[PDB]
Order: structure tokens, then sequence, then C-alpha cells
RNA sequence: UGUAACGGGGCUAAACCAUGCACCGAAGCUGCGGCAGCGACGCUUAUGCGUUGUUGGGUAGGGGAGCGUUCUGUAAGCCUGCGAAGGUGUGCUGUGAGGCAUGCUGGAGGUAUCAGAAGUGCGAAUGCUGACAUAAGUAACGAUAAAGCGGGUGAAAAGCCC
RNA sequence: CCCGGCGAGGGGAGUGAAAAAGAACCUGAAACCGUGUACGUACAAGCAGUGGGAGCACGCUUAGGCGUGUGACUGCGUACC
């Protein structure tokens, strides 16, 4: 169809989420969902949930096929960084970020 | 004001064959570099490829006169340890006569790429035989 | 040591060339389990070549 | 400043800042080095420049025929529909209605409409002539305007 | 959404002068 | 009477950066190191503006040389022949007219070999 | 199709019937200006001359407007000093259309 | 550290000396177009012009001219929801600072001109604050007192409950 | 209503003139970081740009050898304060 997908405020290391867009970038659906669940990373099962929801709108929100959907664009943008502190040591503290993402899957036509 | 320019489809590459026996070291190479540089022909300018194939004959009978048959130094360094690999005209003729022409042209040609394209045009052989007569070298022994 | 100078964007993406997960082509079919399963492991119903290993 | 001299470093030993103060003007708190306050802005200007102006400015309205002497423009009652018609019928607007004479219904009524304000012969100044182009005065007003100025 | 962040100002020196 | 320093900052930056495009890496991105870059840029433009008329006054000479060489005489001897001929100096750029007609050039050559002679 | 002529700060070859945009000289928009300082003929028939000038020919051309140049930014800059000068220059231009070699 | 006491190749004349001729070569000089400063000469009036001479590398530094920004005046005046400012792109334009026109965004205020006043122009102060990089997916994950299984729940159990 | 863990969050659906107005919510720049498309780039050394300049994609240059974008190669060129 054309449907987007975001999971905003994904807590997850963003250089790692970028790696797994690539993994299944433009390689249809219904095996790109399977790979993630049988490969490494729990980034796998975080972008996976975004994936099966994108699909589910490409169903219910117009559609009726997973037979003609290719995962056209898939990225992930840097999300709001979670400011915190680390007592680093010897009377020195540092803002230490719990880095974050906006997981974005965009399935379209095949 | 505006000019013709070169293009590598607007320069027809050519085969030439040049002597080496009556010819004299570095004065054979200025004839190579000359041709290479495209100031033996109609062109725009050296600023792209202007090479055009050309072939020496021997490399064993190029004159080096008496006093550089005596020793003409050739230096090389291998970037290791104490290094240093040294050869003379003579030791080269032992060890691939071809090299006395490759080193000549190298320092009479600029930097990398366009000299290194312009190494491919020049061929270097030892002995006056032909071995590639089939892509029609046309005489220019002179 | 403690570095000097700021690496360029290029120099990042150059290391991250080699970073990626191996595409195993994970899904596969047996004639003992037509499931869409990862090979040389569980089918998710215990099988490996048939034969349920799972009791959970 | 509402700050204090507490020093955010303990001299060199660390290199966070060379500043000794949080009462600096370059701080987040600020301070500003040439901060605004009470300042005077009143100039002298001679009495002969003062008159001098209102004589050139007078004798410029004349050359630009826009100075009008009309009498008995005083109003009988507060009601500005009478001070409308007074200007209107004489095809005037943008007025001063400047006279030394005393009619208080005239001062009061002039306050409404911002294209006219209360002006007096004795209160005279440049800027008010200049802006409010038609210039309205009684035969008595001019006679007094002479002694006041020149 | 609380925040707390201080600044640090303590020494990292421990090493001693060369050639007095 | 606080003045907020216009938007005049990243507006006068906005010029530079748009005229500073096309550049590999942070050389265009960063305002500091796209200003010490923009300087150097202009400096070179102004430099080479005069080097145009050098590098061409090498390019020309070069090729006039080759032309004449193949025919008769040397460069030296040539040019001093358009000279010895008089109004027909023909410039150096437009001394070369041999690109689309060698014989156009060759006429000057032969004419000039007799002026010299 | 050559025959060069004095164009002032430049000289120019003939291209015959084809427009050339050259350094500004003179003349209002419109109007023909002729270059009888032509000093080579060789219009493909290979009619060589070597002598000063060509007497009896002109190079006619029509001015299809003139106009300003175009801007390129002149910085004169010396590092380690306190010195920059910025300076804009844009020239001017004569155009010719060319109609010459007319006898 | 390696030729490294010809720039290099290379050269036995391409060396070296003498002579001569030719050519190359700069932002020099000349040509051409155009600009500005001062001086002068004519025309000529706060005038300003043309003509001509000559000049215009420039820190410290002096002088002389301006732009722009925010504000107040000129302003229930003008411009604007039939779309202002700002943002973001382009064209045109000026010697420049910049300006002008305009498309997109935007959803409201902004302001010719002339003059007046300034918290009036920023890359640099280990400047200050705030944001986000960088090293990096590196270091480390806080004790060398080891955990392992099987259930249970739950969507998910190496770590939890039993 | 749907996906998901009666999740979070998001997508729809409506609300609304606007939801790139959705609560981290005005306008939302810049740094910074992606994705796409076009073009370039894996034998070539150096303030990375600049002048020249081949090839390529676009606007056809809508007849014309042109402009826009990019820049192989090549002549230059040792950052700013």
């Amino acid at each position: 169809m054309e449907t987007i997908a975001k999971h905003r405020h994904a807590r997850s290391s963003a250089q790692k989420v970028r790696l797994v867009a690539d993994l299944i970038r433009g390689k249809k659906v219904s095996q790109a969902l399977d790979i993630l669940t049988y490969t490494n990373k729990k980034a796998a099962v975080l972008v996976k949930k975004v994936l099966e929801s994108a699909i589910a709108n490409a169903e219910h929100n117009d559609g009726a096929d997973i037979d003609d959907l290719k995962v056209t664009k898939i990225f992930v943008d840097e999300g709001p960084s979670m400011k915190r502190i680390m007592p680093r040591a010897k009377g020195r503290a540092d803002r230490i970020l719990k880095r974050t993402s906006h997981i974005t899957v965009v399935v379209s036509d095949r | 004001m505006k000019t013709f320019t070169a293009k590598p489809e607007t320069v027809k590459r050519d085969w030439y064959v040049v002597d080496a026996t009556g010819k004299t070291l570095g004065r054979l190479a200025t004839e190579l570099a000359r041709r290479l540089r495209g100031k033996h022909k109609a062109e725009y300018t050296p600023h792209v490829d202007t090479g055009d194939y050309i072939i020496v004959l021997n490399a064993d009978k190029v004159a080096v006169t008496g006093n550089k048959r005596t020793d003409k130094v050739y230096y090389h360094h291998t970037g290791h340890i104490g290094g240093i690999k040294q050869a003379t005209f003579e030791e080269m003729i032992a060890r691939r006569p071809e090299r006395v022409i490759e080193i000549a042209v190298k320092g009479m040609l600029p930097k990398g790429p366009l000299g290194r394209a312009m190494f491919r045009k020049l061929k270097v052989y030892a002995g006056n035989e032909h071995n590639h007569a089939a892509q029609q070298p046309q005489v220019l022994d002179i | 040591a403690v570095q000097q100078n700021k690496p360029t964007r290029s120099k990042r993406g150059m290391r991250r060339s080699h970073d990626a997960l191996t595409a195993v082509t994970s899904l596969s079919v047996d004639k003992t389990s037509g499931e869409k399963h990862l090979r040389h492991h569980i089918t998710a119903d215990g099988y490996y070549r048939g034969r349920k290993v799972i009791a959970k | 400043v509402t700050g204090s001299g507490k020093k955010p470093w303990r001299q060199k030993g660390t290199g966070r800042a060379r500043s000794g103060s949080i009462k600096s003007p370059i701080w987040r708190s600020g301070g500003v080095t040439f901060a605004a306050r009470p300042q005077d802005h009143s100039q002298k200007v001679n009495k002969k420049m003062y008159r001098g102006a209102l004589k050139s400015i007078l004798s410029e309205l004349v050359r630009q025929d826009r100075l009008i002497v009309v009498e008995k423009f005083s109003v009988e009652a507060p009601k500005t529909k009478l001070l409308a018609q007074k200007l209107k019928d004489m095809a005037l607007e943008d007025v001063l209605i400047i006279t030394g004479e005393l009619d208080e219904n005239l001062f009061l009524a002039a306050r409404n409409l911002h294209k006219v304000d209360v002006r007096d012969a004795t209160g005279i100044d440049p800027v008010s002539l200049i802006a409010f182009d038609k210039v309205v005065m009684t035969a008595d007003a001019v006679k007094q305007v002479e002694e006041m100025l020149a | 959404a609380a925040a707390a962040a201080a600044a640090a100002a303590a020494a990292a020196a421990a090493a001693a002068a060369a050639a007095a | 009477a606080r003045v907020k320093r216009g938007v005049i900052a990243r507006a006068r930056h906005k010029k530079i950066l748009k005229q500073a495009k096309g550049y590999y890496g942070a050389r265009s991105r960063v305002y500091r190191v796209a200003f010490q870059a923009v300087i150097k840029a202009g400096q070179y433009a102004y430099r080479d503006r005069r080097q145009r008329k050098r590098q061409f006054r090498q390019l020309w000479i070069a090729r006039i040389n080759a032309a004449a060489r193949q025919n008769g005489i040397s460069y030296s001897k040539f040019i001093n022949g358009l000279k010895k001929a008089s109004v027909e100096i023909d410039r150096k750029i437009l001394a070369d007219i041999a690109v689309f007609d060698k014989v156009a050039f060759t006429a000057l050559v032969e004419k000039a070999k007799a002026a010299l002679a | 199709m050559y025959a060069v002529f004095q164009s002032g700060g430049k000289q120019h070859r003939v291209s015959e019937g084809q427009t050339v945009r050259l350094e500004k000289l003179d003349i209002a928009t419109g109007e023909t200006v002729e270059f009888a300082e032509v000093l080579m003929i060789a219009n493909g028939e290979e009619v060589k001359i070597g002598v000063p000038f060509v007497d009896g020919g002109v190079i006619k051309a029509e001015v299809v407007a003139h106009g300003r140049g175009e801007k390129v930014k002149i910085v004169k800059f010396r590092r380690r000093k306190h010195y920059r000068k910025q300076q804009g220059h844009r020239q001017w231009f004569t155009d010719v259309k060319i109609t010459g070699i007319s006898a």
C-alpha cells in the first residue's frame, strides 16, 4: 500500500538498529519477518514488532495481501536521547545518555 | 577564445616503433617522452591522455659511452632496514635490460596517473625482434 | 592513549562496512516438517528432522 | 547583581574556566557592562533658537499657504459633533486648533479624535505645527503670538 | 522526567614536575 | 533598548554556505571551517584569474610548437615571422587555427619561412 | 572559415553568421559596427595572405544588445594580518552576430 | 633513516667559457573596457559637470564616506489573511556591507521615506549557557563466595517464585 | 477499529479550518544523523579547494552545438586567529 510505521521512544542502541534495516531492506515480506526471529539481536524483535504492524495496516486499512508487499523503505531515525548521569569517579560526573530511536518501517507495493 | 579540447575518442591512438642501436641513452628517452606528451602531433594539450603506443627495439645496444659504461649509478631503496639496492648499466643488462629505459622515462614523466597510463603505451623489450607486429607498428625508427 | 583529532564521518561508515549480521536465509523446509523454520535447530514444535524434543 | 563572588574554580589545577566569578557579565546570570539606568536626554537649545524656529516654521507655512486665521471657533457645549462641523464646513482636517484664548469646552472636545490635540499659543512648539498640517488661529491669537515669540 | 546534573572541578593531577 | 543581533548571524552565514556547496566533508557544512575555506576559495579564484592567461600562454605556445615542428621551423624561428610579416601577428591563441584545418596554420608557416628567409 | 581582426582588447576569428559575445567596446544597442582591421583571409578556399591588413574587406556584424558582465567575488587577502578587502567586479559586453566578409 | 654537497631524470655537451642572434617569461610595462581619489583647465553654481594630468599594495594609525539591525517620531498613515514576519530555495541587482523580486513553508503581524537613539553587527576570550557530536558501539558492566536442572506464571524466564 | 504484552507506542477512523495542531503539542532554523534519486569514486599520496577540463544525468539547449547538477584527468595551491 504506502503505510508508515513508527515506534517512537524505542530504547535501543541506534547504530545497531541501523544495521538491521539493511538486513531486510527491499526483500519482500513474509520471510523478512522470519529472518529477524531466527537471527541475532533483540534489535531483531524490536524492529520485528514495528514490521508486523506495518503489514497489519497494509491489511486492515486497505489491502488484503501480504503477497504483494515489499518493504520498500525501512530506516530508523535517532530518537530523543535520555539524559542521565554517571558518577564517573574521583569527583567527576558526566551526562550519560540512554540513546534511543524512532524505529520506522515503510511497506509499500511489491 | 574558446578552443578545441582533447577527448580520448578524438585522439586516435597509434603504433610506432623506434630504434635503439644508433640511439643513445636519455636521448632515446626524450624521444619517447616527446611522443608520449603529444608534441609530435596535432592536439590540444597534455592535460588528459596524449600517449600513443611506441616500441623500442633493443635495450642492450643503447650507447652509454665509455665513462658511464664505466658506472652510471642507479639507486633504489626498499624502505627496509639499512636498505639500498644498487646497480649499474651493466648489472641491469645482466638483470633485465628493459629497466634502463623504464627508469629513464619515469623521471621524465610527471607524478602518477598520466605517466602511469603513459607507461602502458611505451613497451620495452630486449633484442630487436618483433613480437606484436600484428597490431601494425608503422615505421618511425628515425 | 587518549586520541587527538576528530575522525570524519567517512571514517565511521568505513568500520561499519564490516558490521552487519549474516543473512543465513533462515527459513527452510523439511519433508518431516514443512514449517518455516531455522535449519539445524528446533522447528518450534520440537522437531529437528521430525521427533519432538520439547515437552514444554 | 543579586550574585556573589563565589568562585567556580579553585585557581589553576583544572581548566573549566579562567573566570573567578559568577557575577561576571558574560555569565548566564549576566550583568552587562554598560547597563542602562537613569540618563539625561534633555538639551539646552537657546531661547533665540526656540523663537528662531517658530518664526521660520511660521514663515514656511505662509510660503506653503496652509496657515488659516479664522475666528470664533470656540464651542458652546461639550459635544464633539459641533467641533466636527467647525473644521468640516471650512473643509479642514488635521488641525491644532491653537489659540491663547480660553474656552474649556474647546480643550475638552479636542481630546477626542487623535488628529487634533489641545494646543495653546502660550504652549507653542515646532513638532505640533509640523504634524497637523492645517494651522487654525484667531485674530487675537496671532497678536499675542507676536509678543510671545517675536 | 527529573534532572540532576552538577559540574566537576577536582584535580586530575598526580604527576610531578620535570627537571627542577 | 535590547537588540537581538537581528537574524543577521545565520543569514549572512546563509550566503556563504550556499556559495560553499559541492565540497567533500565538513568543508562546507561547518561555518568556522567554511569561512576560512571561503577565504582561501576566493583567494585562489583571484590567484588563478591571472594564471588563466599564464597556463593558456603555455598551452598555446606548446601547440604552435608542435605544429610548426612537423612542418618546418622551431617555435622561436616561427613567431619571429608573424612579427617579421607585420599585422598578421595573429595572437598566440588565434596563431593556432590548426585544430580544424592544419593547412590554414601551414600557410602562415610557409609564408613565414620566407619572411625569415 | 578564418580571418582574424582587431576587436581591441582582443582579436577574434570569424565564425560567419554566428554570434560572438566579446569584450565591451562601444555603440548603443542595435546598429551595425564593422571591423575593417581584418588582417587574414582564409575562408576555407585557402586564400592565404601574409601582409598587413586586408584592404577592401570588412567584417560586418549586428549588435543584438550589449550588457553588463557577471559577478565574481574579488578578495584580496593576507593571512596573519588584519587585512581583507572584498570587491565586486562585473564587466560589460558587446555582442556581434556577424554578417561580414562582404565585398 | 636512503641517492640526498646537479631539484630530479638524465646528460659527454643538454657541461664550461667567449661572442652573436632568436624566443619564452610577471599582477611589471603596453593594449582595450570599466571604476574611484586628488589636482588642474574649460563649461558652470550648495550646484555639478565634462576635459585632462596623475594616482589608487598596505599593518600600526589618522581622516573621509556609507549599509544593515532593534526602537521612537513621520503613523487608527501605508502594506497584509485573495496570506505579514520568520524559516527555507531561486533569479535579478549593487563597489561592498547587502538589497530587491519571487516560489515553497507559515499563520499572523510587519513596516517605504526621511530623521532621531542604541544592550547596533561576532569564529576565535582553556569565553559563558544550552543543544548534539567525537573517541565507539570501543572501554567497562563493581569482587577469583562457581551455580545447575525441573517445574510455576506470564506474551516473553540464564538471573524471578517454588 | 486494528497491531501489540487488557502494554508502550504507532497506524487508521473520526474531532477540528488546520493533528507536520496529538499533548515531548505554536512557528519550528542550525549543528548533528539518516533514507531516496541522479552523478562520481576501489593504482592512487599531501589545507581537499581553485583554474582549466573529458565523460554522465537532468531542463532539451523546447532547431542550434547552451544552461543546471556532478566533477575523471590535469595546472596551481602549506588552514584561520
